[PDB]
């Protein structure tokens, strides 16, 4: 039933505030807590994410975890910050100067235990704990790197529960610092390896759908962050809306344990000229929501085939037009669906949809097109490594060069393992 | 000669609440218990007390448990129309689910909670002077209702060895199902459950959803559409225990009547008429019984014209009268397709309650004045099984989503022990049917 | 036709319609399998943790 | 827009009708195990119907009618003729005919020989891997499942020449199990000397072709010839037989074949054969369930199917026909 969800670090943080900003609403759950919504549905299925206090007030049962105080400070300064328990503010005050090792063995390791005493205070008080969330980034240091430690102890504690994850991918096109293809290749290896569900966004394709589908001329982190708290919010909605535990979801979603890298999408998509207010019909929600500019990582679905797709649409519209649209694109895309897995597209329908819209649709494949994203990572880390390029700020902080390699030997076993199944035909 | 019925899973549960509030329907019980026609107060041995036994306050009990690995099902029992019918030993729920694995399911929770079923259904069987045995209500793709059906019906054949057990399984269908590892689970659990069940009757959602979308103009059937009509046909189909009657009165003959191979112990069940409650023409006894031949009115969709049938049974409800039925028998032997296999007779076996059938207030099947449920044992539902052996083949050959039943405890070897039992399932409908 | 077996009851009546003549586990090997499962979970287990220490 | 797989890479006539529906810019090839089909063009043997009309939102169509073997093997014809109560008494047009295995009719057919030979009547028969013999021992010598039909001694024969010859029809039933008739035949022609070449006229037993090219000879010419020849026409001393067998053979196996009201579809083209004897007295000799096509009129026929069967029940944004009626 419960969820217990995890932020770390600065993108970590900053997605995960407008994740609790945006369902809060959904739930009306005000700033302070207090529930003043108007449907029993927004209270159904609320503890999975909420905890309850004294008088009715909910309280997300989120940790938030940062090596530098800033992010923290600016989150309780934030619209929803008064929501959060204060215990749950786990911080340092080193930072991780964007470095994976710094998040994982020297900064990190310092602060990890009392993370791991807020978990334990929050799985104890659950009645049956479905697993964790963490949201974080891969190309900066306490997210990519502290929060890859962080899932691995709590693993080794609770061994027998759900890891899923919303990782946001690095790209240089949005780009921080030159390491970010380290600090994801480092990572990628433990996600292989201790995620079950693993949620990519990538950068550069929030970024190309705020400019040529939003109209936005110049977007902000706001204006990525605006997108991904929306797509949050749909994947979700099968969790916290009647409709689906995260194991029945991992089981039904991942045919082999390595390959669960899922592509996001959301719908519509749609610049506010003059269209805004325009009603949307399930047929543009399910053109939209398939097509190639509305998918958060930068991956051509039409260069690979789908192994299994879910479709959530909320709102109130036809289930009957539901279905008739969804098999129309199955057919239209019959090519771009691996036959061995029969029925391997799946649709859910809420009633409750998001703030401000009559109905939208969230978009969860899981697509060996997501290959191009880790070779394109691989390409850039390696372009650097063969040089030893910028190497000292990692072998400075203990790591030998033999951990790099096993990365990226394993990132490029798992595209040949893409590769593999892209390429397998029941024949 | 009392019978326990089993509730298992989601699909158990669901299917067991539309029954048990059909039966109080059908029977005079109210939601609080209380059966007034009932003029022996706290006990009795009429035709009914088979399903329900009595308390001293006058109660009608359910001789049901309900078993289920998440409670939120349950619940709903535990707070229905008729909650007020059972007692808390009879629900039976866990914490976390199956997961759709058969594995975890069957292994892993299931380990774990089957001796307190046993011991919960060891309390009824107490309560009975005379056992008949146990009808066992489960889905095939569910984790629970495949996963721990199969071990609870192992441990039945080891505990009540002497008794009949009876399936109601519901066949997967893609239109009403988010789950992509049904095939496996349901493999899984034929080849577990075959030498342990006597008689076991498939319900293929497909067809339910079909017939509820055709027959009562429904744009897009719920759960609750489909248990409605699937317990007009588990209602029909065990009348002949619940009433006073002379056909199939008892478990054993339902295996007497209509499974001479014992691996062969899965009747097609065909219901007709199926009428919108919003509708309208009265159709006869002829029409209804022709409608049995009918592909469109069968509870798994396959074509018994490229069969052969074994044995043969016509249940009525309502206003019917034997000569009607011969007349209705007759002609249509000479317009249908029907081949018996040549070493059974070509007869039917037939059973009227007068009865007509009971339906929900308010609820979507109109009231009619007569009804059929043919139980024919046709080796045309082998197109169910190769069905789902396709499926199953298909993803097997690239071993997608193994681990998750390895990880569980399951061994890969299982897969094709299953899968290969299912193979000769397979083979011995052949031999049985085709020349 | 031949209509044999007619019993009528209060409650309706039954009959055969005939057209045409013709022409286990152990409960010890139960828990045998159960208790391998746990060990093959109990065995992935203890590589787990003993990765997760290394 | 639809799609449609291919399951039967040795279709001469589908090949083409796949190309036409590829033509039409409506119609897409999925690779053949793909299960989200609209159209099966499938295989001659074992064709899975037990998997059709399973799909969500699908509207499936097969180009065989399960159980229509019952006609198409030699075999199984002779047992529906003589036990179907529809046919048995009224069949006039078929050879009398016994099966014969190496359920059986050996001491029946031994019966009504005894009466040929004995008579002096006409007492030549055809096994069928053929053997045409007159002594009742020299065919089954041969046999050891084929069935034995008496030869048709008195065949019509063509002139100049003093050729045996014989009728394929083409015969297309739809999805509503309309029965409709190709108005184009072929004759397939040999002297006849009462040497298995001129008492076989099978394509392949001949190749010759002096008299018409290919040994076909087409309803055209064939009817000119009945009116110079015999002073009738071929639908008057033949055509109307034909069409009274092909329905009465359609029309018995239709309840149990039919797919109205089942959950998929079903249509076939069929190719019946027939002997005509000198009396223009038609006779049906087998009906084959996989016909190939004469090549002249392998594009009209083709396109005749998707308009009619195909297009029929997936309708794209005069007639060849004849339809022969219920
Ligand atoms: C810039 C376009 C704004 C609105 C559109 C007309 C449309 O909604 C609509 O037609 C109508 C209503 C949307 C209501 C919600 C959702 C609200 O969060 C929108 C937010 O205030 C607007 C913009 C934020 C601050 C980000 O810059 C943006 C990137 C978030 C992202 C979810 C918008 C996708 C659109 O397709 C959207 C759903
Ligand atoms: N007809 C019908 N089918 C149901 C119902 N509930 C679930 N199903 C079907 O049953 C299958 C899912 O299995 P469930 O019964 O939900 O699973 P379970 O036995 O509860 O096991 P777990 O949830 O995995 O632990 C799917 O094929 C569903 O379509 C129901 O109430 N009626
Ligand atoms: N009863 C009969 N009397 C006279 N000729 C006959 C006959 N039965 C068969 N034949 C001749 O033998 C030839 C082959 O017959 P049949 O059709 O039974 O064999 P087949 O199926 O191998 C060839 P096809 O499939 O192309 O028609 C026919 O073309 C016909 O001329
Ligand atoms: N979408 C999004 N990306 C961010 C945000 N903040 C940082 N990033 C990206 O995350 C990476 C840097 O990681 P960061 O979270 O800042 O480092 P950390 O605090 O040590 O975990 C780079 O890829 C940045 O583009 C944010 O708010 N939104
Ligand atoms: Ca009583
Ligand atoms: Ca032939
Ligand atoms: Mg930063
Ligand atoms: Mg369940």
């Amino acid at each position: 039933r419960e969820i217990v969800h995890i932020q770390a670090g600065q993108c970590g943080n900053q997605i995960g505030a407008k994740f609790w900003e945006v369902i809060s609403d959904e739930h009306g759950i005000d700033p302070t807590g207090s529930y003043h919504g108007d449907s029993d549905l927004q209270l159904e299925r609320i503890n999975v994410y909420y905890n309850e206090a004294t008088g009715n007030k909910y309280v997300p049962r989120a940790i938030l975890v940062d090596l530098e105080p800033g992010t923290m400070d600016s989150v309780r300064s934030g619209p929803f910050g008064q929501i959060f328990r204060p215990d749950n503010f786990v911080f340092g005050q080193s930072g991780a100067g964007n470095n994976w090792a710094k998040g994982h063995y020297t900064e990190g390791a310092e602060l990890v235990d009392s993370v791991l005493d807020v978990v334990r205070k929050e799985s104890e008080s659950c009645d049956c704990l479905q697993g964790f969330q963490l949201t974080h980034s891969l190309g900066g240091g306490t997210g990519s790197g502290m929060g890859t430690l962080l899932i691995s102890k709590i693993r080794e504690e609770y061994p027998d529960r759900i890891m899923n994850t919303f990782s946001v991918m690095p790209s240089p096109k949005v780009s921080d610092t030159v390491v970010e293809p380290y600090n994801a290749t480092l990572s990628v290896h433990q996600l292989v390896e201790n995620t079950d569900e693993t949620y990519c966004i990538d950068n550069e394709a929030l970024y190309d759908i705020c400019f040529r589908t939003l109209k936005l001329t110049t977007p902000t982190y706001g204006d990525l962050n605006h997108l991904v708290s929306a797509t949050m919010s749909g994947v979700t909605t099968c969790l916290r809306f009647p409709g689906a535990d995260l194991r029945k979801l991992a089981v039904n979603m991942v045919p082999f344990p390595r390959l669960h890298f899922f592509m996001p999408g959301f719908a519509p998509l749609t610049s506010r000229g003059s269209q805004q207010y325009r009603a949307l019909t399930v047929p543009e929600l399910t053109q939209q929501m398939f097509d190639s500019k509305n998918m958060m990582a930068a991956c051509d679905p039409r260069h690979g085939r789908y192994l299994t797709v879910a479709a959530i649409f909320r709102g109130r519209m036809s289930m009957k037009e539901v279905d008739e649209q969804m098999l129309n694109v199955q057919n239209k895309n019959s090519s771009y669906f691996v036959e061995w897995i029969p029925n391997n597209v799946k649709t859910a329908v809420c009633d409750i949809p998001p703030r401000g819209l009559k109905m939208s649709a969230t978009f969860i494949g899981n697509s060996t097109a997501i290959q191009e994203l880790f070779k394109r990572i691989s390409e850039q880390f390696t372009a650097m490594f063969r040089r030893k390029a910028f190497l000292h700020w990692y072998t400075g902080e203990g790591m030998d060069e033999m951990e790099f390699t096993e990365a990226e030997s394993n990132m490029n076993d798992l595209v040949s393992e893409y590769q593999q199944y892209q390429d397998a035909t029941a024949d | 000669r009392e019978c326990i019925s089993i509730h298992v899973g989601q699909a158990g549960v669901q299917i067991g609440n539309a029954c048990w509030e059909l039966y109080c329907l059908e029977h005079g019980i109210q939601p609080d218990g209380q059966m007034p026609s009932d003029k022996t107060i706290g006990g009795g041995d009429d035709s009914f007390n088979t399903f329900f036994s009595e308390t001293g306050a006058g109660k009608h009990v359910p001789r049901a448990v309900f078993v289920d690995l998440e409670p939120t099902v349950i619940d709903e029992v535990r707070t229905g129309t008729y909650r007020q019918l059972f007692h808390p030993e009879q629900l039976i729920t866990g914490k976390e689910d199956a997961a759709n694995n058969y594995a975890r399911g069957h292994y892993t929770i299931g380990k774990e909670i089957i001796d307190l079923v046993l011991d919960r259904i060891r309390k009824l069987a107490d309560q009975c002077t005379g056992l008949q045995g146990f009808l066992v209500f489960h889905s095939f793709g569910g984790g629970t209702g495949s996963g721990f059906t199969s071990l609870l019906m192992e441990r039945l054949s080891v505990d009540y060895g002497k008794k009949s057990k009876l399936e109601f399984s519901i066949y997967p269908a893609p239109q009403v199902s988010t789950a992509v590892v049904e095939p496996y689970n349901s493999i899984l659990t034929t080849h577990t459950t075959l030498e342990h069940s006597d008689c076991a009757f498939m319900v293929d959602n497909e067809a339910i959803y079909d017939i509820c979308r055709r027959n009562l103009d429904i744009e897009r059937p719920t759960y609750t559409n489909l248990n409605r009509l699937i317990s007009q046909i588990v209602s029909s189909i065990t009348a002949s225990l619940r009433f006073d009657g002379a056909l199939n009165v008892d478990l054993t003959e339902f295996q007497t009547n209509l499974v001479p191979y014992p691996r062969i112990h899965f009747p097609l069940a065909t219901y007709a008429p199926v009428i919108s409650a919003e509708k309208h023409e009265q159709l006869s006894v002829a029409e209804i019984t022709n409608a049995c031949f009918e592909p469109a009115n069968q509870m798994v969709k396959c074509d018994p014209r490229h069969g052969k049938y074994m044995a043969c049974c016509l249940l009525y409800r309502g206003d019917v009268v034997p000569k009607d039925v011969n007349a209705a028998i007759a002609t249509i032997k000479t317009k249908r397709s029907i081949q018996f296999v040549d070493w059974c007779p070509t007869g039917f076996k037939v059973g009227i309650n007068y009865q007509p059938p009971t339906v929900v207030p308010g609820g979507d099947l109109a009231k009619v004045q007569r009804a059929v449920c043919m139980l024919s044992n046709t080796t045309a539902i082998a197109e169910a099984w190769a069905r789902l052996d396709h499926k199953f083949d298909l993803m097997y050959a690239k071993r997608a989503f193994v681990h998750w039943y390895v990880g569980e405890g399951m061994e890969e070897g299982e897969f094709s022990e299953a899968r290969e039992d299912m193979a000769a399932l397979e083979k011995d409908y052949e031999e049985v049917g085709v020349d | 036709m031949e209509v044999i077996e007619l019993n009528k009851c209060t409650s309706g009546q039954s009959f055969e319609v005939i057209l045409k003549p013709p022409s286990d586990p152990s409960l010890e090997e139960i828990q045998k399998k159960l208790e391998a499962a746990e060990e093959r979970r109990k065995y992935q287990e203890a590589e787990l943790l003993k990765h997760l220490a290394e | 827009m639809y799609t449609f797989v291919v399951r039967d890479e040795n279709s001469s006539v589908y090949a083409e009708v796949s190309r036409l529906l590829l033509a039409t810019g409506q119609w897409k090839r999925l690779r053949k195990d793909n299960p989200r089909f609209n159209l099966m063009l499938g295989e001659r043997n074992r064709l899975p119907f037990g998997r059709l009309g399973h799909e969500p939102g699908l509207v499936q169509l097969v180009n065989y009618y399960r159980g229509a073997d019952k006609l198409c093997r030699k075999a199984s014809l002779v047992k529906l003729i003589k036990t179907s109560p529809e046919l048995s008494e009224s069949c006039t047009w078929f050879p009398e005919s016994y099966v014969i295995y190496p359920t059986d009719e050996r001491e029946v057919f031994l019966a009504a020989y005894n009466r040929r030979r004995e008579g002096r009547e006409g007492n030549v028969w055809i096994a069928k891997g053929i053997l045409i013999s007159s002594e009742a021992s020299e065919l089954l010598d041969f046999i050891d499942v084929h069935v034995i039909q008496k030869y048709l001694e008195k065949p019509l024969l063509l002139e100049p020449g003093h050729r045996k010859f014989d009728i394929r029809s083409w015969v297309l039933v739809d999805h509503l199990y309309n029965i409709y008739l190709y108005r184009e035949g072929v004759l397939r022609t040999s002297p006849y000397n009462s040497d298995k070449t001129c008492h076989l006229t099978n394509h392949c037993i001949q190749k010759y072709g002096r008299y018409e090219e290919g040994n076909e000879m087409f309803f055209e010419e064939f009817n000119q010839y009945l009116m110079d020849a015999l002073n009738t026409t071929l639908e008057n001393s033949i055509l109307l037989q034909i069409k009274h067998i092909i329905r009465s053979c359609l029309m018995c196996i239709e309840p149990a074949i039919s797919t109205k009201h089942l959950h998929y579809q079903s249509f076939q083209l069929f190719g019946f054969d027939f002997m005509v004897d000198e009396e223009l007295k038609v006779w049906l000799i087998e009906v084959n369930g996989a016909p190939a096509c004469a090549q002249k009129l392998y594009a009209e026929l083709c396109q005749g199917i998707v308009d009619v069967a195909i297009s029929s029940v997936f309708p794209l944004a005069t007639s060849i026909f004849i339809k022969l009626h219920h």
